[PDB]
Formats: C-alpha cells, structure tokens, sequence
C-alpha cells in the first residue's frame, strides 16, 4: 500500500546491507566446485574461498572421499580481489549442455587471465555472483537476493504492523491540519 | 481565545495509521503502526511519545492516529508475542548473516506461527474450548522459543 510501500523504502537499505554481509560470509567459509571435463587423474574437485578481511580469493583441488575432502593447492593459489575487472556468467564465460550454461560463471582479473566456476546449484550460484558483485561494488541481482530480500523485508514489515491488527488503514494521507496557535504545554520533556 | 494544551484523558495510547513526515521538532514523524502514549492534546494535535524510543518525544496530527488500548487474557497473551517477537526478529536477522541456516528456519517458522496464532487470538472468533487449546500452543512456542535462543524464561501471567 501507499504508506507501507514508503515503510519499505526507508527499510531496503539496510536489509540490502544485511544480504551483502550474508553473502561475503559465505564467500569467506567457501565452497566446493566440481570442474568441467576433468581428466586423466586431475581432481574432479577443487575449492574457492574469500579471505576474512575480503581482499583475496584462495582456491585449489580437493580429495572427494568417502571420510572427507583434503584440499592441496597448487603452485596458482590466489586471485586478489583489487585486481579483478570483471565476472561473467553464461555464455559469456570463456569455457562456455545447458544446465550447466546457468551455473557458470568466471572471474576475469589482470592481464588476459581468468578463474572460470561452475556452482554445484543454483544456490551457490546466486551466492557467488551476489558476493562477487558486491566487492566489485556493483548491485546484487540473483533470484535469492530478491526472496531473502522479501524474506526479511515482510518480516520487519509484519513485525511494525502488529497493532494496526483489526484496524482500517486509509488509501490516501489523512489530511494534516494547521500548526497549533500555541505551543504552552501542561507537561515536560522525556 | 486559542484552543490551549490539556490533558489527554481517555486518548491514552494510540497507533498511527499512516506515515506523518513532521517539519521538525515540535513535530514528531510517524511511521506506520508506530504506537505512542499520548501525553496532551490541543485542537487536532496529540502531544507524546514513541513507547519503543521514550526519548522521542513530539506533537502528531490527531488524524494520523488511531486510538487503541494496551480484561480478557488473550490481549496481555497477543501483546507478549507482540514484545516477543520483537526480540526475536532481531537474533532471526543475526543467525541469517552467520548463516545458521537450521535456527533460522526454525525460528522464521516459530515467528509466522506466532503471528498467526496472535491474529487468531485477536480475531475473538474462537470457541472457548478451542481459544484455550490456542493459548496453551502459543504459550509454549514462545516459552521454547526462549529456551533455545538463551531468552528470559517467562512465568505463567
């Protein structure tokens, strides 16, 4: 509604802020990835997290066992964040079924290099691209920015119209009247 | 002879209906559902409070506000999953930024429970032996919900 709409703009910002904190915490616990055609005994698997004051990104292969998945880097071992220039997704990324078309995406940084992903789910997709953005100080737009935004957004608003319950809230500003013709309170302040 | 300040008498405490965007002091802006204690009056101006922010403090058009009350249990149960919900909503949006995601379902699903079950209470539409199965499930969620989010455990009221 017209006043509750308002109520959302003023409270967007800071649910926004929220997400984008989610989002880098995400990327600092990292996640596991599973590379595309991988062969003759190079890991299936390999890993990318985000260093826990955000300026650079540490990756490598892992061990995918049945006890667990130790991790052992190689010689290539990070991608400083300071140096990236762009992250594309789609058929815009340079190792690019269909499936797979929506959960790509690479970081393209430096010279001519480039650290190409393909998210185990549309989740970390989101995840990625939303935290990546971020720190490139661009704007979130996965689908799971748009639902944890209306996740939190409806909660805060529901939880500020508790006591409107029962009660007619008006379409259009009840009117305001003229300004008191005296300001002598009976009480104090505080 | 101008309309001067007196006491609000029966105009308590009120909600408003709709978001007052004052000038500035003496004029206190208003949100939505903001709910305020009502100090005086004089003319069609309330003169008080925030009751969640006590320190901001301000007159308001009468127009803006709708006089409520804050006797049946049911009421003193809605406005402590009122107050309840409040403390919750704000350890809900730290477990979303650590990404506790099990407690943050668990509670996202307490708090719609909750807030259902308080509108049911409102809503005077239950039969008696049902409102009181009602009261007991709303009682016990907040209480468990309290438990395992390290609250103050409530007393029977």
């Amino acid at each position: 509604s017209g006043p509750i709409l308002e109520l959302k703009e003023k409270i967007q910002p800071e649910i926004l802020e929220l997400i984008k904190q989610q989002r880098l915490n995400r990327l600092v616990e990292g996640t596991c990835f599973r590379k595309l055609n991988a062969r003759r005994r190079q890991d299936k698997f390999w890993y990318c997290r985000l260093s826990p004051n955000h300026k650079v990104l540490h990756y490598g292969d892992l061990e995918e066992s049945p006890q667990g998945e130790v991790p052992h880097d190689s010689l290539q071992d990070k991608l400083p964040v300071a140096d990236i220039k762009a992250v594309v997704t789609g058929k815009d990324c340079p190792h690019m079924n269909k499936e797979v078309l929506e959960l790509a995406f690479s970081i393209l940084y430096d010279s001519n290099c480039q650290l190409n992903f393909i998210a185990p789910d549309k989740h970390e997709y989101c995840i990625w691209t939303d935290g990546l953005n971020a720190l490139l100080g661009k704007d979130m737009m996965s689908d799971l920015t748009r639902n944890d935004l209306d996740t939190l957004l409806s909660m805060e608003i529901k939880l500020r119209l508790l006591d409107l319950e029962n009660i007619q809230i008006p379409d259009a500003p009840p009117p305001i009247p003229k300004e008191p013709s005296n300001y002598d309170f009976v009480y104090d302040c505080n | 002879g101008m309309a001067p300040w007196r006491k609000a008498d029966k105009e308590r405490h009120g909600v408003a209906i709709y978001n007052f965007q004052g000038s500035g002091a003496p004029q206190l802006s208003l949100q939505i559902g903001d709910v305020v204690r009502i100090q005086e009056t004089c003319g069609d101006w309330y003169r008080g409070y925030l009751i969640k922010h006590k320190m901001l403090q301000g007159i308001f058009p009468k127009s803006f506000i709708h006089i409520k009350e804050v006797i049946p249990a049911e009421i003193p149960l809605a406005q402590e999953v009122t107050t309840t919900l409040w403390e919750w909503g704000s350890i809900w949006k730290q477990l979303y930024v650590a990404s506790k995601k099990e407690r943050f379902l668990q509670v996202q699903s307490m708090m719609y429970d909750l807030m259902e079950w308080r509108s049911q209470l409102l809503s005077g539409t239950l039969p008696k032996d049902e409102l009181k199965e009602l009261k007991q499930k709303v009682t016990s969620k907040i209480d468990y919900g309290n438990k395992i989010l390290e609250l103050d455990l409530i007393v029977r009221d």
